[PDB]
């Protein structure tokens, strides 16, 4: 009888009494630190946001800069960058790295508790703006939360993790909307919303292949998803599920390694398969409307919304970084397995088949 | 700027439940239980008056003072006199104390002594009882622990042993002593004491003792005052306090007030709506204020909550120390206080006093209607004003035990009970607070009123008090206040703010407790709860729950009441809610109504079937925390179906 | 029935939080020494 738990919910609850209720929250005190402090944060960021868009506006230049260069201990799968703290998250299979570019050291290392046969695919920045967090997608399923994980007087911390789903995983967070779409290797592209820790919509993929990629549009249903096959559908989740497929074209036969999609109204899903080949499609026509082929046997790629550099890799060490017009701006020499640009500054992250972490900048 | 799109921006898995831990706040060692009840079952009024007789030792002037017990002695002649005051003090202590066993010595032998206090003891040997003396008709005690009273012939002092009167007087009582020299007396009876405690190897905190003057202190002879002086103040403080009041120099501030105004005040000291009952019920607050003030928490609820009568002879004491004070008297307690008359409080007592007997000229000449004082209701306000700017843990506000006796009306009700929930919102330490200066019975005297304007008030505190103590969900069942709030569940106007509070205050009342389990099923809780279960709050829907779970926790017999009104199958919808913490609550309720099964028939396999299949469609939830409970629902089901799983578990090895 | 109640203990037994796949872990335990 002693193997008999009892929660401690119902206690914990009970706590809801204890504190204050009629005096006003501490968020609503305009003058509390917290809100100048939260308010400071969003200060710089309309700074950071202006001063990246004055870069826009200046062009972009050759970038062959190099800021550091230190080492991991694991290969990097998965990098990202936080839009305004310098902080380069750098994941590995086994581990999660957390490195700086400014300082030029590691600030913190994880074990994600995933088992040796899973691997982190996919890396978000949730609450970006502030009181920013690192969702961790596994392969296998398992998403899972982290906060405080470059900070001085505090540690890690995993705030909440469920076995999704049940290629490896894709995730496309929608700030805006408050929703979480996994997808991989089913046949179902699901998605969780965070707000009601619920599955509100599962939308049937309708394909063999994997989902290898998915990204989505904000302020729309815009789900685009390449699969493995070579296709590319577009869902809007609007409409009936049956219906949700609007577009399904295919130009393609190889495991897509980023269908990306662009930020601005004008959207362009800009695919590249294993073949390399690039092909700049629209939701609203059924073809592509400019076509370009780079490399032979690409190996990792990435792009930047605000900026369409189309920073490509190579086998023979080389980083093709074109527009999408197809012109050229460079070719830096050095298996490159993660490229990572800024969201705002036209910051490059590189990590080739050893385990060595750059960052590039335009001047 | 791009600021607006910022924080217009909803911040996920950033709440309650996810920056605090998930674990109870632990319970303090909740102290404010009072340990006995004594109850006085009798008293013993010895009075050496020795009417129409002079003590030889003090050689009183011809006026002298005269007044005993409000009686003029050589009025009434020696023998009837004397009889008297003796009937007269048992009727002033019967206004404290009317339930005792009272019996007169009047001019005592030592023999008479001696079988009236062992009649007494004899008569509640575990109980106290009150020895009254009053020694102004005899000489002044002896260094040696003497007291002096007559022989059989009324013609000499015989002394007395104050071991010896200790002897007979048991373990549980009160010693009174009202003479000139008293402070001889309690020296020489804490000797006595030290003595039994010498020859115990191989009774002194039972024993309390007041003393009129200190040993060297000599009683006052002021015509004005009363010979019984001590006594008065213990027993007629109003009366005292008023002709006190006349003779100091503020007097000059209200002018027309002599103390033949005093003689013809109207009222009743019971009637508070009455200017004599208005100055008692004052009397009381400020009193219990400045004790609850100035002395250790432990010490006020020894002597001002344990019994009544100790509580009132030590109020009246307050007022004693005051008066004697200005007549180079200084008053002893055997349990030493520390010196209150300088304190602040006074000077409200001075203006409440002021402005209550100002109307009297009216009163009693012209026949106006006595105002009220506003004394109670600015002492409310100075307790508003104080929670205003409450929220540091600076020193309490002195008006507490005020807001306590101001429940006891109706006139300002309201607004007392309002204040007091504001102040419990302060913190749980607070709410600790109120339970020491003895809040509950009061509060739980409310529950037997139907004013439906109060309804909403006492759910509010009864939450806040019972979230810190759920010990006292055995007493909510004794007086049958769980009728109370379920009235309040049952009223579709009430607010949903305080049908929450309602739910949860059930909620804890049946929290693994067979009797109020047994009692809320009769009383239809499941059928009630079921009535609220669809309601537009997710705080409700959350607790609601999670009380039903409880009402059924090893007590199939509101499980089977459950399968009669189908809860499961109606709690099912909830199993699909937005809000986690209705899911979760959801998880436990369906958990607990499985674990309850002990063998019944057939049809509750098939309804643990049912529900079991119906919770296994939460497996794919976004919280573990809901997860968690899913677990220790399922463990449950496995605690019944022990023998069935080690089937499945063993299948697969 | 049972099938299906042991099936879902090995989702929460392989639980990403710790918590979860702790506790459940000790109520599958529980089960096999019975």
């Amino acid at each position: 009888i002693s193997a008999t738990v009892q929660t401690g919910f119902c206690d914990w609850s009970a706590r809801y009494f204890a504190q204050p209720v009629m005096k006003i929250p501490e968020e609503h005190d305009l003058e509390s630190q917290i809100r100048k402090e939260r308010e400071w944060r969003f200060l710089r960021n309309s700074r950071v946001r202006r001063q990246a868009q004055q870069v826009i506006q200046k062009g972009i230049t050759r970038l062959d800069d190099q800021i550091f260069l230190n080492r991991n201990p694991g290969v990097p799968s998965v990098v990202k960058f936080h839009p305004f703290t310098p902080c380069i998250a750098v994941a590995d299979k086994d581990s999660i790295c957390f490195w700086d570019w400014e300082k030029g050291e590691k600030l913190d290392y994880f074990h994600n508790g995933n088992p040796r046969y899973t691997r982190v695919t996919a890396m978000e920045y949730l609450n970006g703006q502030d009181c920013s967090l690192l969702l961790t997608a596994t392969d296998d399923g398992a998403i899972r939360v982290w906060k405080n994980f470059a900070d001085l007087e505090k540690n890690p911390e995993m705030v909440t993790a469920w076995q999704g789903l049940s290629a490896g995983m894709v995730v496309d967070w929608e700030q805006e909307t408050g929703l979480l779409m996994s997808s991989g290797d089913v046949r179902i592209v699901r998605i969780w919303d965070t707000d009601r820790e619920m599955k509100v919509q599962d939308i049937p993929t309708g394909a063999d292949s994997c989902v290898t990629s998915l990204s989505c549009d904000s302020h729309r249903s815009l789900i685009v998803a390449g699969l493995g096959d070579g296709s590319i559908r577009v869902y809007d989740r609007r409409m009936a599920l049956s219906e949700c497929r609007v577009m399904t074209y295919r130009e393609h036969t190889a495991w897509v390694v980023k269908a990306s999609l662009q930020k601005r109204p004008d959207g362009h899903i800009v695919s590249v398969s294993v073949n390399g080949d690039v092909r700049i499609f629209d939701p609203r026509m059924p073809e592509s409307v400019n076509v370009l082929q780079i490399v032979k046997g690409l190996t990792a790629l990435d792009i930047h919304p605000q900026a369409d550099l189309i920073a490509c890799g190579s086998v023979n060490q080389f980083t093709a970084i074109y527009n999408s017009s197809g012109e050229l701006i460079n070719n830096i020499k050095y298996a490159i397995s993660c490229l990572a640009f800024h969201p705002h500054w036209p910051h490059l992250a590189v990590g080739s088949n050893d385990y060595y972490i750059s960052v590039y900048s335009v001047e | 700027e791009a600021d607006l799109t910022d924080w217009n921006l909803p911040l996920a898995f950033m709440k309650k439940r996810h920056c605090e831990k998930i674990e109870g706040s632990k319970s303090l060692a909740q102290s404010w239980r009072m340990k006995d009840r004594m109850k006085t079952v009798s008293v013993a009024l010895v009075l050496c008056l020795n009417v129409g007789v002079d003590p030889p030792d003090v050689v009183k002037t011809t006026p002298c003072a005269r007044l005993e017990c409000w009686i003029d002695p050589l009025s009434m002649g020696p023998q009837k006199a004397l009889e008297t005051i003796g009937a007269n003090l048992q009727k002033q202590y019967e206004n404290w104390q009317p339930r005792a066993r009272y019996k007169q010595s009047l001019d005592p032998t030592v023999d008479e002594v001696k079988k009236l206090c062992t009649s007494l003891r004899r008569n509640a040997k575990e109980e106290r009882v009150l020895f009254h003396y009053n020694g102004h008709g005899v000489p002044r005690p002896t260094v040696n622990g003497e007291v002096w009273v007559f022989n059989k012939n009324y013609t000499q002092y015989i002394p007395l042993s104050i071991y010896d009167l200790q002897t007979w007087m048991g373990s549980p009582s009160i010693f009174v002593y009202d003479c000139s020299n008293a402070g001889l007396i309690v020296k020489s009876f804490k000797q006595f004491a030290l003595q039994r405690e010498q020859e115990l190897e191989v009774s002194m905190k039972n024993c309390i003792q007041l003393a009129a003057c200190e040993a060297t202190e000599l009683l006052p002879m002021i015509p004005d005052l009363p010979a019984d002086l001590f006594t008065s103040c213990l027993t007629t403080p109003i009366k005292i306090a008023l002709r006190w009041f006349c003779m100091q120099k503020c007097v000059s501030l209200v002018p027309g007030v002599t103390l033949d105004l005093i003689e013809k005040i109207p009222g009743r000291l019971n009637d508070r709506r009455t200017p004599l009952g208005e100055l008692n019920w004052i009397f009381t607050a400020i009193t219990d204020t400045i004790a609850w003030n100035v002395l250790p928490r432990d010490l006020f609820q020894k002597l001002f909550r344990q019994d009544l009568l100790v509580a009132s002879l030590f109020r009246n004491f307050l007022l004693a120390e005051r008066i004697m004070r200005s007549y180079n008297c200084t008053p002893v307690s055997s349990p030493r206080l520390p010196p209150t008359y300088m304190h602040a409080m006074w000077q409200a007592w001075d203006l409440a006093v002021d402005i209550c007997l100002s109307q009297l000229p009216t009163i009693i000449e012209e026949g106006t209607a006595f105002r009220h004082s506003p004394f109670f209701a600015e002492q409310l306000t100075a307790f508003q004003v104080w929670l205003t700017m409450g929220v540091e843990n600076r020193n309490p506000p002195e008006q507490l035990p005020i807001v306590l006796q101001v429940l006891l009306s109706q006139v300002h009700r309201l607004r007392a009970l309002d204040l007091l929930g504001r102040f419990l919102d302060l913190g749980p330490w607070a709410v600790s607070l109120a339970l020491s200066v003895g809040i509950f019975p009061y509060v739980l005297k409310l529950l037997q009123s139907s004013a439906r304007e109060l309804r909403p008030l006492l759910v509010f505190i009864w939450a806040k008090i019972l979230a810190v103590d759920s010990s006292c969900q055995a007493d909510l069942v004794k007086d049958n206040g769980h009728k109370y709030f379920l009235s309040v569940l049952a009223d579709p106007y009430m607010p949903a703010e305080h049908r929450t509070m309602t739910a949860f205050i059930l909620a804890v009342i049946v929290n693994s407790y067979h009797t109020g389990q047994e009692a809320c099923l009769q009383g239809n809780l499941i059928a009630i709860c079921l009535e609220q279960l669809n309601d537009p709050h997710p705080l409700l829907r959350q607790w609601v729950a999670i009380c039903l779970g409880r009402i059924w926790q090893n007590f199939d017999s509101a499980r089977w009441c459950g399968v009669r009104d189908s809860a499961h199958e109606k709690l099912y919808s909830l199993l699909s809610d937005p809000i986690p913490e209705v899911r979760c609550a959801a998880v436990f309720a369906l958990g607990t109504f499985v674990g309850n099964s002990a063998e019944r028939t057939d049809h509750s396999t098939t309804i643990d079937h049912n529900v079991a299949m119906m919770l296994a469609q939460l497996v794919s939830d976004g919280s573990p925390m809901v997860r968690k409970e899913l677990v220790v629902a399922l463990s449950h089901l496995v605690v019944q179906y022990e023998s069935n799983f080690c089937t499945v578990a063993l299948q697969f090895i | 029935v049972y099938t299906q109640i042991w099936r879902v203990l090995l989702h929460l037994a392989a639980d990403p939080y710790p918590e979860v796949s702790d506790v459940a872990m000790k109520v599958l335990n529980s089960i096999a020494y019975k």
